[PDB]
């Protein structure tokens, strides 16, 4: 009766080896099928947080060192480039050999860094402009501090790109800890030490006299300085709708608006987007269209501005680039790092160095790692399979739309448009393995040295920005990927209304062609929903069937979701994390997912259930007295087992927009009535409350 | 994105 193939056997041993049967399913799922790997592993002091997807992610880091770390004579150009930028990261002798060198010649170039220098104001303050030395950062380095200034696609018209005016990215994970008080003032502290540890190294570096009080001093005012940055900050439950956000307005208008004075000298927006656009040969006028997502960011800007010298803002600007630098240095210039990551993340060990590179060598040569890891882990073939499910679960969602009670007829019929015209991406760009010639193009303008670290990863940030900003006056490329094949994740584009599965989240316990459909359908199935599902999310579903903002929603259908979603926002909005202190769960910022989660499962079960009745059941897994339908949900569960440090678990909250893995299953199979009758659970009981929020 |  049941399946005696080792693929099935396979399935059975990690099932059985995850969950724990001295628990009720109804009572709590979570400890029902991750109970067996909590107890067995614990959280690697490298990482933060430990999980399924960590461990597919540290066998996917493994997978890139064999490949990378041995060279072939029959490897072409972009290959050569890949494999010597690796050699050249993990080499610690040559790196620690030069010390703080390679900063000591970069800081000239961004205007120095006033705190490890002697007499500044005459060296570059005297003709110092808040212009040139923000657009140096921005222009050269890709840094962007206090405004943040970059090209991206039009949300009005999806095949243009344009300038975009935000708020910059903070140096702590988010605005919350700019408070510095309780969980905070560990984080605070160890931030303001780094920031003086990496100053009297440099200054040890240039034999400077070393004054304690006036480092503390000076430093304290830089973080004084981002305090008020932070707090002029939007939150991000402000910037979640869309259309709220989009503020479309000429450089003309910019100027009359947002007018400020740095330094005594009035902010010039027509020199500085010029200072930067120069870089890559492009004139900028008035008449120049500007997308403001950050208009009263900069309206709270001019009066901070205002009461602070060049010294204290350049303080501030050459600091948070230093701060990505440190990590390319020495010993003893990472040993500062370590101490800073130990507050905020939890870890008291260093990612191992090949893992650090493998990984930098992945994410600044997507195309070219991607073609040496599908040659060797992906298999090809199942591409094919991964595209049937895709089509089966996009008819099984339109299916959905019919069943829906709260949306009128003609919403419907532009929901079905959107659906039916969502691009699905799979594995990787065949470009990449057939197509030696462009892969060479591509990294055509890269000449790495082997003893020359600094320098390659310095030539990766010249590189990357110029290729974005080259895109201003370009029509956006549909056969550019958004996602290289090397990542254990899936993604969906608002921009392109394009799906996203990568060659790392297509393997167990995902998707396998010899595994029971039943583990693919709640594994992979549930992921395919979940992104399919993000075309009609709180943000997602602003966006038309050409991925462009334009409402296509009824005042009623609209008025619905919000009023269906809100109940999703309630119910996450009551989850206390013992890990992160018991503090709540934010249902808003974590709804966009949360509503993904939901829908994508939802999805899954029912492509699943046509499939029974068009193929039949399938032969059940031994050692395991669960039918076909459960192991779908157990399956779907044992993706996110895992576990958080308690200083990773705050940071968390804050920031991350997913919901942490415990509260992704739980949540959802409490919404889930198909759950409740698949594992014979009573009404009231936790897994099956009364109330359940459903949207998709 | 699925996870971060
Ligand atoms: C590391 O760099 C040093 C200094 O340039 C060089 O002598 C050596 O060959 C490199 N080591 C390896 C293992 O590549
Ligand atoms: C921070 O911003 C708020 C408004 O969001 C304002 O009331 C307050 O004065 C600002 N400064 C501080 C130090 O809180
Ligand atoms: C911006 O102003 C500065 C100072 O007057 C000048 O040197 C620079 O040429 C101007 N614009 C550009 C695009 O460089
Ligand atoms: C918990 O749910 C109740 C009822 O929906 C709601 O009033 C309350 O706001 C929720 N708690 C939160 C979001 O913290
Ligand atoms: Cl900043
Ligand atoms: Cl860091
Ligand atoms: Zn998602």
């Amino acid at each position: 009766g049941i399946c005696k193939s080792s693929d099935c056997i396979k399935s059975a041993a990690r099932l059985i080896q995850n969950m724990d049967a001295t628990t009720e399913p109804c009572t709590d799922f979570f400890k029902y099928a991750c109970g067996g790997w909590l107890k067995r592993n614990v959280i690697p002091e490298t990482s933060s947080r430990y999980g399924n997807f960590d461990i597919l992610r540290d066998e996917l880091e493994v997978v890139l060192k064999d490949v990378l770390q041995e060279p072939k004579t029959e490897d072409i150009v972009a290959v050569q480039k890949a494999k010597a930028l690796y050699r050249s990261c993990i080499n610690e002798s040559a790196i620690d050999s030069r010390g703080g060198e390679p900063l000591l010649k970069l800081l000239p170039d961004i205007y120095g860094w006033p705190v490890a220098t002697e007499n500044w104001e005459q060296k570059y303050g005297a003709s110092w402009t808040a212009e040139k030395a923000i657009a140096q950062l921005n222009s050269k380095y890709g840094k962007k501090v206090l405004i943040n200034l970059f090209v991206g696609t039009d949300d009005k018209n999806s095949v243009n790109h344009v300038i975009h005016i935000d708020q910059p990215r903070l140096g702590l994970p988010s605005r919350d800890y700019y408070e510095c008080t309780g969980i905070y003032k560990e984080a605070c502290t160890a931030y303001v030490d780094f920031m003086i540890s990496v100053a009297r190294l440099i200054r040890q570096e240039e034999r400077l006299p070393i004054d304690e009080n006036q480092l503390a001093l000076e430093m304290n005012k830089v973080m004084e300085l981002e305090k008020e940055i932070a707090n002029a900050t939007a939150k991000p439950e402000d910037r979640n709708d869309p259309m709220l956000l989009y503020n479309k307005m000429t450089l003309a208008q910019i100027q009359n608006n947002f007018s400020l004075e740095i330094n005594g000298k009035p902010f010039s927006w027509l020199n500085f987007t010029n200072e930067i656009m120069s870089t890559v040969n492009i004139s900028i006028t008035n008449e120049e269209d500007v997308v403001v997502y950050a208009p009263e960011y900069l309206t709270k800007l001019k009066p901070i501005l205002t009461k602070y010298s060049a010294r204290d803002l350049q303080n501030l600007m050459s600091w948070r680039f230093i701060m990505d630098l440190v990590s390319s240095l020495s010993r003893t210039y990472k040993e500062s790092r370590n101490a800073f990551r130990k507050a905020l993340y939890g870890t008291t060990s260093e990612t191992a160095t090949w893992r650090r590179c493998a990984n930098y060598v992945n994410g600044n040569m997507e195309n070219a790692v991607g073609r040496l890891y599908v040659e060797a882990a992906f298999a090809g073939e199942s591409k094919h399979v991964v595209e049937d499910l895709i089509a089966q679960i996009r008819e099984v969602f339109i299916q959905t739309l019919d069943d829906l009670t709260w949306m009128d007829a003609e919403t419907k019929k532009r929901a079905e448009e959107k659906a039916l015209a969502i691009k699905e991406r799979i594995g990787y760009p065949d470009d990449i393995v057939s197509n030696d010639n462009k892969l060479n193009n591509e990294y055509l303008e890269l000449n790495y040295k082997e003893d020359e670290y600094f320098e390659n990863i310095i030539q990766n940030l010249k590189f990357s920005q110029s290729k974005q900003l080259k895109k201003l006056r370009e029509k956006v490329d549909k056969d550019e990927w958004i996602s290289g094949a090397a990542v254990v994740n899936a993604f969906y584009s608002s921009g392109r209304n394009q799906i996203v599965f990568p060659a790392g989240i297509l393997q167990p316990p995902f998707f396998s062609a010899q595994q029971s459909n039943s583990l693919n359908y709640g594994g992979i199935g549930m992921v395919i929903g979940h992104d399919i599902t993000h075309g009609f999310d709180d943000n997602g579903r602003n966006f038309n069937k050409d991925g462009d903002l334009v409402d296509w929603w009824t005042q009623q259908s609209a008025s619905n979701f919000k009023e269906q979603s809100q109940c999703m926002v309630y119910q996450y909005g009551n989850f206390s994390w013992d890990l992160a202190g018991g503090q709540h769960l934010n249902g808003i910022n974590t709804l966009g997912e949360n509503i993904a989660d939901n829908g994508g499962l939802g999805q899954a079960y029912r492509a699943y259930q046509n499939y029974i009745k068009k193929n039949g059941e399938e032969k059940l897994l031994p050692g395991l007295d669960l039918n076909h339908k459960q192991l779908f949900f157990l399956n779907f569960a044992q993706v996110w087992c895992g576990t958080y440090r308690p200083e990773y678990a705050v940071n968390s909250i804050k920031t991350d927009v997913h919901s942490p893995g415990n509260f992704r299953i739980i949540g959802t199979l409490q919404n889930s009535a198909e759950f409740s009758e698949a594992f014979h659970c009573r009404k009231n009981s936790y897994m099956n409350p009364e109330k359940k929020c459903r949207v998709w | 994105a699925a996870a971060a």
